[PDB]
């Protein structure tokens, strides 16, 4: 249906009322979100139907209508902006300097902001407005807070 | 059945609310895409 580029909310009517399950990005005819948001289920845009094209449970990413289009990356130095789209609340750019997730496979970026689980899929942006990853998959620290990694896919 | 709704444009905005710390954490990612704090 509406295939305009931009940030979108993922909603379900399966429970009581309309519950937001996550967020996503429409870019170049492809909808990009986190796998745990949809679990590979077909989405709907008005009368239209989005079907999954690519998906990986370890990367925690899933694209709809085509291959992954987001290829920009964090430079390790610059402050980023999380375009947070919270449940029931208006979209909001939150500037922050990311941290590092040290893994056996290599270092990853990490945004430490306190938002509901339904904010999962919100794009992390650079000073150019490009999407350098998605918010929604990380860890729980000593304070009960969440620290999400900057999850980017692979453009072929 | 899940559905999508437009929430806005993807743009970088100047003079935005600047908040949050930058922590360095030792983590592990499993086959299920779940992260874990390793020490
Ligand atoms: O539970 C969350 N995320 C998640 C769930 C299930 C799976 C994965 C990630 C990875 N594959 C299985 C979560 C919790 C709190 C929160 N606060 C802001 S975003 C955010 C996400």
């Amino acid at each position: 249906g509406e295939t305009t580029d931009g940030v979108y909310r993922v909603m379900t009517r399966r429970l009581l009322g309309s519950t937001q399950v996550g967020v996503g990005v429409m870019q170049e005819g492809v909808f990009h979100t986190m796998w745990h948001v949809t679990k590979g289920a077909a989405l709907r845009s008005g009368e239209g139907r989005l079907d999954p094209y690519w998906g990986d449970v370890k990367q925690d990413l899933v694209s709809y209508c085509g291959p992954w289009k987001l290829d920009a990356a964090w430079d390790g130095l610059s402050e980023v902006q999380l375009l947070a789209v919270p449940p029931g609340e208006r979209a909001k750019n939150i500037q922050t300097l990311p941290g590092i997730f040290k893994t056996k496979d290599g270092d990853i970026g990490a945004v430490a902001l306190d938002y509901p689980a339904g904010t999962s899929g919100s794009p992390i942006l650079d000073k150019c407005g490009r999407v350098i990853g998605l918010y929604g998959n990380g860890v729980v620290i000593k304070n009960g807070s969440y620290v999400s990694a900057i999850t980017q896919g692979k453009r072929e | 059945d899940m559905y999508i709704e437009r929430a806005g444009d993807i743009t970088w905005e100047k003079d935005a609310e600047v908040t949050g710390n930058s922590p360095r954490l030792d983590v592990a990612l499993d086959e299920s895409g779940d992260f874990s704090l390793v020490e």
